[PDB]
């Protein structure tokens, strides 16, 4: 069995480079902005025996900013360096984001009227919907395992993305729509909330002043699809949560109490977010009821008939 | 870095030709592209400034600006910047206004400059200053050379539209200005506070340049903060300049310059102040010293961007959220700094607001202080207080649905209408019997004769207990 | 095994000799 | 190294020693978020290689963060019974003086709203003052903030005089001259360096800025992070940036015209420097962010020794008396490390 292992365990790991190479070689033929001089030369050292890692990633990945074949190549080679895989995160999402951009003026001329650039192919996504696409496809590739999502850093990335580019009710999207991406993805329930957490006790910039009524609502997204998912995993078993949730719940309803506030003595008039705020009062304090019935005994008796 | 910028700036620097732009003004122009050079008449102050270790001759007040430069530049820098802050303290009221002008002095004294010079360099200061008639060089120096004049409009030709040239070299010109100014009203002041000069003689002197010093600082501060926004506020301060200028001969550049001086030492601080908020860390210096009703509202909104702010808010009584409050105008104060922090100070504020304020108000307010306590009792506390909207307590107790079943059997230990079905509506939405018999505590027996529609020992055997023909049948069916 | 080095490449973007 | 956990919901923000009263120098204070902690160290058996652990003895609850800690001379001991002093600084931007028996304030004394500083206050410190009959005759406590403004409030024996001295830039940081109470230094955020005389213009101001050696610039913004004497008849002046720059001035013979001496850490010090009690010539500052703790001697004997590295940050650090341990308070703990050449 040792020896099966151990051969199935090279060619596991060759084959995953050798569809990385596949990936770079495809992509960089077909890319308008290569020169037909340089596809040759590619062609030549790409279409032949697998090349390591660094070739791939120095030579090629990294010159063509291909960031989502370099976050790949991070994880086949169990790159330990966060700083530079968030740095390989951050251009990918502005990468994206650009690009989306883009695609919506195209289109947004051929609804007026006008002429597209010489060369270029005539309702695309919205940026947050092409940058969650580009997440998710590297997400079911690397399984989520990976040190390319350490959610500690990625997920504040991406809420910050949001905010600093307006991908919230002004166009029409879910203001939790980062939350909803990776629980979807199979982030542990425990884990976002405990992240969100630390969101909005240390106040970095852009989640500060009244823009953390933001944080507080993804935190109440978060704790009620846990509430949920503990009420489900309860009803399965018939046929962790500490006091720490209670105690966020608690500092959550006086971040709303101060941003309030301050709403409330704005130079120019008040704020217009009154009602929005009390609404997610009600919200929390109606979490902090069920956490705290949870807490208090109703979580061990999950398994009883009522 | 210090030594690169030093020399790429040098580089790009290196002079290539003259341009006499406008009528007579030398202009160089550099190696580096963007990069150029004025070379500008200096005024009278000027001149002294940039002659002081030459001026053969001089006027009374050139030998002594002199001879308090003399003084002066024996100290170090800590020490000056420990007194130009003391001089801030005194406006800021840091150095309580109830103090004496003498005590100030004599705080300042001690805490700065006691043991921190040469007694030989006082001696000599002190000799100097002697042969000078006091009154009137600085009476020269305050009122003529150093407070601006009052303009009738003298032509600075309005520019038509944005000049980034001479934007960028008023600007400079200006900084340059005001540091020599700066420099020298230090050196006064420091001259105000080692000897005893009546302090009701000159009092007017004093304050005029402690309130000086203090504008100098502050344009200073504001230059190396963000001179962009300096220029920006500082050209927009003027109405009819509000574009900026064109000046074609020294004359006309002195006056401009003179004139953004007046603008200096005379609604520019509001204009300011709002076009920043609308440079986090100086405006703290300045709102300790900028600031001393409207300057406490600063105070708390500059502090809250946390219990400074709080305390300081509480205690008198984002742009468009803050024009909202205003318009309301505690409550929405509150709510919207909440809001803005969603961590601690948002939290404590809504919770504070909350209580004093004990149809929507109300639910918001509950729903977020529920949701708080939760996340860091409350439970109970709220539900007996909303029912002395029912759907958006069912949502709530959805939600809350251990820590509630805990708290619910609090209430029920305590206790030993519509609360109550609510309750039992939920709970019947093992587990299931077990709380609805502690709720009910007719209701527990019913449900758990349903469900037996071990366990069954169980069951009948807790039904015993609880009547205690029931029990006659229930043990007719354990036997059977 | 991975190595990155910024420093001596191949301009991807220009042709060769 | 010992550690020894703060209770788990206790954020600390200040550590002190309490060598400035011999009857209580083992007594440690934690300035945290509900109040102030207090410790007591001894030498157990232990290995002779940290010959000394803690022992925590009780908590004072305040109610509110306490930021800034000095303990007064007037400590005392009795069988038991503590009987406390202590200068603080709260979050509702007041300076206080709580004095107890144990663990329950018996007395507090609160300065405050627009008497008090009109903005944050940066440092405090405390000195007993007797007559010459020596009966407590003051209490003298020493602020600085950033409303440009030095603070001396002294309670006597007919109560609470209030002085305010004006200061041409934020105050940072204040103490009173070792061996004579009449003298006090305050630094200004500029650079500026007051030597005072509260008794009586101020005596003297030295300034650290246009001194730095510049044969490695110093860079343009460095702030001063604070100044201490040195000697037990504070002979000496200590000023630290937060760029890690430090000069020595002393204070005796002879005309003078240049600092001392003069040098750089290796790191920022945020916190500034903790001149050792014992030995004039070394202090200690931390590089607070990483967690690393630099030992520094004025006449170059150092040849950079960094005795403390942690994994962590350091929230705030201070020398026991005995000159061979030190005391760190961590986010979420304390430790006590002995040094094992000073003993």
């Amino acid at each position: 069995r040792q020896q099966q292992q151990q051969l199935n365990h090279e060619a596991s790991e060759l084959l995953e480079i050798a569809h990385i190479q596949d990936d770079l070689l495809e992509r960089l033929v077909a890319d308008p902005r290569i020169p037909e001089e340089r596809k040759a030369e590619i062609e030549e050292f790409l279409d032949g025996p697998i090349r390591t890692l660094t070739d791939l990633f120095n030579d090629y990945a990294d010159q063509a900013n291909y960031y989502d074949l370099c976050l790949l190549i991070f994880h086949a080679a169990d790159f330990h360096n966060p700083r530079t895989i968030m740095d390989t995160w951050n251009n990918l999402i502005n990468q994206s984001h650009f690009e989306a951009e883009q695609r919506r003026e195209y289109w947004e001329i051929v609804q007026a009227g006008g002429d597209l650039p010489a060369g270029v192919i005539a309702e695309p996504p919205l940026p947050y919907v092409y940058v969650s696409q580009q997440i998710q496809l590297i997400a079911h590739r690397t399984s989520l395992d990976s040190l390319i999502f350490p959610v500690n850093s990625l997920l504040p990335v991406v809420c910050a993305y949001a905010i600093n580019n307006g991908q919230d009710a002004s166009i029409g999207a879910d203001p939790c729509w980062p939350i909803q991406l990776f629980l979807n993805l199979g982030v542990p329930h425990a884990l976002m909330v405990q992240v969100l957490e630390n969101v909005l006790d240390t106040q970095e910039a852009p989640f500060t002043g009244r823009r953390r009524k933001l944080v507080v609502q993804w935190i109440a997204m978060a704790v009620d699809m846990w509430v949920r998912e503990v009420e489900r995993r309860g009803a399965m078993a018939a046929a962790v949560m500490g006091s720490w949730v209670s105690e966020l719940l608690g500092r959550a309803d006086q971040v709303l109490t101060q941003i309030a506030g301050t709403g409330a003595t704005l130079r120019g008039g008040a704020a217009s977010d009154a009602e929005e705020i009390a609404s997610l009062r009600r919200t929390v304090k109606g979490l902090k009821r069920s956490v705290d019935m949870l807490l208090g005994g109703e979580m061990a008796r999950m398994s009883f008939f009522r | 870095l210090e030594t690169i910028l030093r020399d790429v700036k040098t580089a790009f620097n290196e002079a290539s030709s003259i341009t006499l732009y406008g009528d007579e003004i030398i202009l160089v122009n550099c190696f580096q592209p963007y990069n150029h050079s004025l070379y500008k008449l200096n005024t009278t102050v000027e001149n002294w400034f940039y002659n002081m270790h030459s001026e053969t001759d001089g006027s009374e007040l050139f030998k002594y600006l002199r001879t308090l430069n003399g003084f002066a530049s024996t100290l170090s820098n800590d020490v000056l910047r420990s007194i130009s802050k003391k001089f801030l303290d005194i406006i800021t009221g840091e150095l309580p206004d109830s103090m004496t002008t003498v005590e100030k002095f004599t705080d300042i004294f001690k805490n700065c400059l006691e043991n921190q010079f040469e007694i030989t360099n006082l001696k000599i200061l002190f000799d100097e200053l002697n042969s000078f008639d006091i009154p009137v060089v600085l009476n020269d120096l305050i009122n003529n050379q150093m407070k601006p004049g009052i303009f009738w409009k003298k032509d600075f030709i309005s520019a038509i539209k944005f000049d980034g040239f001479t934007s960028i070299i008023s600007l400079e010109s200006l900084h340059q200005l005001l540091s020599i100014h700066y420099r020298i009203t230090l050196q006064v002041l420091l001259t105000f506070v080692l000897f005893d000069l009546d302090t009701e003689i000159f009092g007017q002197h004093i304050s005029t340049l402690l309130d000086l010093h203090y504008k100098q600082f502050l344009l200073l501060n504001l230059y190396r903060q963000d001179k962009c926004l300096l220029a920006e506020v500082l050209l927009k301060d003027s109405s009819e300049f509000s574009f900026g200028v064109k000046f074609f001969n020294y004359g006309q550049l002195i006056a401009y310059i003179d004139s953004l001086n007046s603008n200096v030492y005379n609604t520019e601080n509001s204009f300011f102040m709002t076009f920043f908020r609308s440079s986090h860390k100086n405006i703290r210096f300045f709102l300790e010293n900028v600031e001393c009703e409207v300057q406490e509202f600063m105070f708390a909104m500059t502090l809250f961007s946390f219990d400074q702010s709080y305390e300081i808010f509480q205690l008198h009584d984002i742009w468009k959220d803050l024009l909202c409050t205003f318009t309301v105008p505690h409550s929405a104060f509150y709510y919207q700094l909440s809001l803005l922090f969603d961590q601690e100070f948002a939290l404590k504020c809504i919770s504070k607001s909350a209580e004093y304020s004990l149809q929507d108000f109300k639910e918001k307010q509950h729903i977020h202080y529920l949701n708080l306590l939760i996340h860091f009792e409350v439970l109970d506390v709220l539900r007996l207080g909303h029912e002395c909207r029912t759907n958006f307590l069912q949502l709530l107790l959805q939600e809350d649905i251990d820590f509630f079943s805990t708290l619910l059997r609090l209430c029920n230990a305590h206790s030993d209408k519509i609360v109550d079905s609510i309750l039992s509506q939920n709970l019947r939405s093992c587990f299931k019997k077990l709380y609805c018999f502690r709720m009910l505590n007719a209701a527990a027996e019913v449900l758990y004769q349903y469900i037996l529609m071990i366990r069954k020992r169980k069951c009948y055997l807790m039904v015993i207990n609880v009547l205690s023909v029931t029990l006659t049948d229930l043990r007719d069916e354990l036997r059977g | 095994k991975l190595v990155i080095n910024k420093d001596m490449r191949t301009d991807l973007f220009s042709p060769p000799n | 190294s010992n550690q020894y956990q703060l209770p788990l919901n206790v954020r600390p923000y200040t550590t002190t020693w309490c060598s400035q009263s011999p009857s209580c120098s083992n007594l440690l204070a934690i300035g945290h978020d509900t109040g102030i902690t207090i410790y007591c160290a001894s030498e157990e058996q232990t290995p002779g290689s940290t010959g000394l652990t803690l022992q925590e003895l009780f908590t004072i609850q305040t109610g509110l963060p306490t930021l800034h800690l000095s303990f007064s001379s007037s400590c005392s001991y009795s069988e038991p019974v503590y009987s406390l002093f202590l200068a603080c600084v709260c979050q509702d931007n007041t300076v206080r003086l709580i004095i107890t028996k144990n663990e329950t304030i018996i007395t507090q004394h609160v300065l405050g709203g627009k008497s008090g500083h009109h903005n944050f206050v940066n440092d405090i410190d405390i000195a007993d003052v007797y007559s010459a009959d020596n009966r407590l005759a003051e209490q003298v406590i020493a602020s600085v903030g950033d409303d440009c403004t030095l603070i001396i409030w002294r309670l006597t024996d007919e109560g609470p005089i209030l002085a305010g001295y004006p200061l041409s830039s934020p105050g940072i940081s204040v103490q009173f001259r070792p061996s004579n109470p009449n003298q006090l230094i305050v630094g200004e955020r500029n650079g500026n360096i007051r030597i005072f005389d509260w008794t009586l213009p101020w005596l003297l101001t030295l300034n650290t800025l246009p001194l730095v050696n510049t044969c490695h610039s110093s860079g343009i913004a460095s702030s001063l992070a604070n100044v201490r004497w040195i000697g037990s008849d504070g002979s000496g002046i200590l000023a630290m940036c937060k760029s890690g720059a430090w000069l020595r001035w002393n204070l005796f013979g002879p005309k003078n015209l240049l600092p001392n001496v003069q040098g750089i850490s290796l790191f920022p010090s945020l916190l500034g420097a903790c001149p050792h009690p014992r030995y004039m010539d070394y202090f200690a500052t931390a590089h607070s962010q990483h967690g690393l703790i630099q030992l520094i001697n004025t006449y170059e004997k150092d040849s950079n020794s960094i005795p403390i590295q942690l994994g962590m940050p350091i929230v705030d650090f201070c020398w026991h008396q005995d000159g061979s341990h030190l005391a760190i308070a961590t986010e979420g703990s304390v430790l006590l490390t002995r040094l094992m050449g000073f003993t």
